[PDB]
């Protein structure tokens, strides 16, 4: 069984997502417009820039986020904020088209569409290699919104300076996954730590895309493309 | 830090 | 009589304004959507922030600039942008129905539409008086290019460190003007006072635009709409 | 400065 606080932070936690996650991708129609020079770029920014208000969204919800300090906030932000974008882009991902479809036929995002806004396969290949090992896992909703909030409360993150509260927080959610399969999900089998394995995934696209995102900003006539929130986000200071 | 600090109100 | 000297900077600062101003307003399709909370912040923003680029192509052709040092050059630049926006602005600008019309109706922005992007009629009264009295003296298109270069080369603007070569130059701009209403513009009459007057007009509108513009940009959830650019052009460093 | 020296060719 689990315990009453355990379904308690299950609730909210899925909660926290459908208030943070719009299955019909109606907002995308306020981006700038795609075009197929890094053509694809404005809209590109435009997207992230939007998914980063929506993961800070979430972040405001985990049980505990909130009474960490305002720099503990924004040091786990900085660092994860990639690999939690990563992690919801799942629930898009299809496995046939082999790309992101966000509805209509100009949101089908292949992996030419994201050349032409300044990355390459040496990260593109592993991320979609991630995607579709994610996709086959076949989470609940409940076992996906766990994965993020853990992956933001993880200790190990340039910054932090209270390592034991975000580690005790981090690991009050470990259990409740482990919880959650074990009742709640058949067979058992090793999910857990297939999940984990997924984590040490995103470190590695994490560093990936930060060296082309580095070379991408030193360019001015394409930080110029970016929004203040982006450059905000993933610049060092 | 001025647009983070904010949208975490 | 015109010297060859003065027709030729007549010939290529009209040839400079025909690259950089589309009558077409074709590229208002690549901006962020308008929306009728401050709904017109990022329309508008985006609009701006592409004239500025035009400014800035504009002004790498004007004779005597691309000679200046790069902090003169950018002293100018961020002192007079706004300035040269309200002037190249009064080519769209039609009488009849007050406001700028930029080809659709989306693309027609009343006082109202103006209102909801953080601006107030105590800017936008006196500018849409400018907008018609510029109008009602009927300038040649070498007139009009005359008075925006004129406008950018004025000595006593905030960080300039070589007044004399700058006020050289624009006062070899000045007699090309004057120089072409006496002799092409009939009657002659007190035009050129009349434009001189128009630029006394600007100061005082830049001062305004530049107070509403710190309060919107000190707030965080404004700022975040803005580009780049903008932020650039218009902040203090 | 970044944007508008690069600008400024
Ligand atoms: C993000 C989501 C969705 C899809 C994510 C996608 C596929 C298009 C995606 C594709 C490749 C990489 C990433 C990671 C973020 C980045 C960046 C850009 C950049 O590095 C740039 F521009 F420099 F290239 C940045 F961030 F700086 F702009 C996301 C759709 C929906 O599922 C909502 C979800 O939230
Ligand atoms: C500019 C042009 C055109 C129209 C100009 C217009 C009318 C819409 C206009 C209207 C009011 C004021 C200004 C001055 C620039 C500003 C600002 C915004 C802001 O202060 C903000 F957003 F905070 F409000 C800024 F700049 F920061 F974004 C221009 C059309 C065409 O004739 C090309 C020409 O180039």
């Amino acid at each position: 069984m689990l315990s009453d606080e355990q379904m308690q932070i299950i609730n909210s936690l899925v909660e926290a997502h459908h208030k943070t996650y719009d299955d019909s991708y109606s907002d995308f129609v306020r981006f700038r417009p795609p075009v197929r020079r890094l053509s694809m770029l404005p809209h590109l920014a435009d997207l992230v820039s939007y998914s980063i208000q929506k993961v800070i969204g979430f972040a405001k919800m985990i049980p505990g986020f909130r009474d960490l300090t305002a720099e503990d906030q924004i040091a786990l932000l900085k660092s994860s904020a990639i690999e939690i974008i990563m992690l919801r882009s799942n629930q898009s991902f299809s496995l046939e088209d082999m790309s992101w479809s966000c509805g209509g036929p100009d949101f089908k995002y292949c992996i030419n569409d994201v050349t032409k806004a300044g990355h390459t396969l040496e990260l593109l290949e592993p991320l979609v290699k991630f995607q579709v090992g994610l996709k086959k896992l076949k989470l609940h909703e409940e076992e996906h919104v766990l994965l993020m909030a853990i992956c933001l409360l993880s200790p190990d993150r340039p910054g932090v300076q209270d390592h034991v509260r975000i580690e005790a927080l981090q690991d009050r959610l470990c259990d409740v996954l482990q919880a959650y399969i074990r009742i709640q999900h058949p067979g058992g089998r090793l999910l857990y730590a297939k999940m984990i394995q997924k984590l040490a995934d995103l470190r590695s696209l994490n560093e990936e895309h930060s060296k082309q995102y580095r070379s991408l900003s030193f360019q001015p006539e394409h930080s110029m493309q970016l929004t203040p929130l982006v450059l905000e986000v993933f610049g060092s200071e | 830090h001025k647009i983070l600090h904010r949208l975490l109100q």
